[PDB]
């Protein structure tokens, strides 16, 4: 239960400004025995180092974010920031927080461990949200083949991105393929989530997709029948 | 060439700071930072400043081959250049 949370994302106007906190708990050390780093990956691209900062004096920045991004640090907090301006389209990316022990004042290195937060993704653009219409994807009993049936769902019609799609609660994992997104010549983004299960628990078992669209504040359940389809 | 000036504190840790992005050489007998081709870095482990590398790599101009002078350890760089007093 070491952990490191980012927090504001969002869609952001080109020449605004946006801020990301990145929020440090669990340990067996102070506050202020890490050096941090953000980090950002762009949509197709590897990994791009933005600045550092240790116990509030050690900093640097890159020359795309210099005289731009602010990194700062709260130690009473455990709180990590990054404060941006001027944001430009070439800044659109996932952000991430990570944490380095190579740079840090009290120096165990023996024991040295990373650790990066889960991302945070700003999009640079101008301005809007739209949740996604989610739709059952049917198991026909027809399309029994070797005792497994498939069903999923569709995910459909929104913007940005990302969705999010469980199973049960998470409760069914096996033989689930949520696809990446297709951008449609709507310019909205659609995606399916599906699952391979025993055909002899159609009309027996309850299959219910979760969806979570962050930006617009969708969260739906939906529940999948062997409606054959 | 040495420059101790350079090696300032930054409130516990020995602080080194560049001249204008000029390559700085730099570590302390202590683990920590070990070449230094920098800008201003900190230093996580030792904190004297008796005890580390204040060096200027600034080949931005050769100089005259004096014997009080030390080498510049990586290479015979160009720079032949005329006397005028023959």
């Amino acid at each position: 239960x070491x952990x490191x949370x980012x927090x504001x994302x969002x869609x952001x106007x080109x020449x605004x400004x946006x801020x990301x906190x990145x929020x440090x708990x669990x340990x067996x050390x102070x506050x202020x025995x890490x050096x941090x780093x953000x980090x950002x990956x762009x949509x197709x691209x590897x990994x791009x180092x933005x600045x550092x900062x240790x116990x509030x004096x050690x900093x640097x920045x890159x020359x795309x974010x210099x005289x731009x991004x602010x990194x700062x640090x709260x130690x009473x907090x455990x709180x990590x920031x990054x404060x941006x301006x001027x944001x430009x389209x070439x800044x659109x990316x996932x952000x991430x927080x990570x944490x380095x022990x190579x740079x840090x004042x009290x120096x165990x290195x023996x024991x040295x461990x990373x650790x990066x937060x889960x991302x945070x993704x700003x999009x640079x653009x101008x301005x809007x949200x739209x949740x996604x219409x989610x739709x059952x994807x049917x198991x026909x009993x027809x399309x029994x083949x070797x005792x497994x049936x498939x069903x999923x769902x569709x995910x459909x019609x929104x913007x940005x991105x990302x969705x999010x799609x469980x199973x049960x609660x998470x409760x069914x994992x096996x033989x689930x393929x949520x696809x990446x997104x297709x951008x449609x010549x709507x310019x909205x983004x659609x995606x399916x989530x599906x699952x391979x299960x025993x055909x002899x628990x159609x009309x027996x078992x309850x299959x219910x997709x979760x969806x979570x669209x962050x930006x617009x504040x969708x969260x739906x359940x939906x529940x999948x029948x062997x409606a054959a389809a | 060439v040495a420059d101790h000036s350079l090696l300032s504190i930054h409130s516990a840790k020995v602080k080194i700071t560049v001249p204008s992005g000029a390559q700085v050489k730099y570590y302390c007998k202590c683990p920590d930072v070990r070449e230094g081709i920098t800008s201003s870095d900190h230093t996580t482990t030792c904190t004297d400043v008796k005890q580390c590398r204040a060096y200027l790599i600034d080949n931005k101009k050769w100089v005259y081959n004096s014997g009080r002078l030390p080498r510049g350890e990586g290479d015979t760089f160009k720079g032949k250049l005329h006397v005028p007093f023959v």
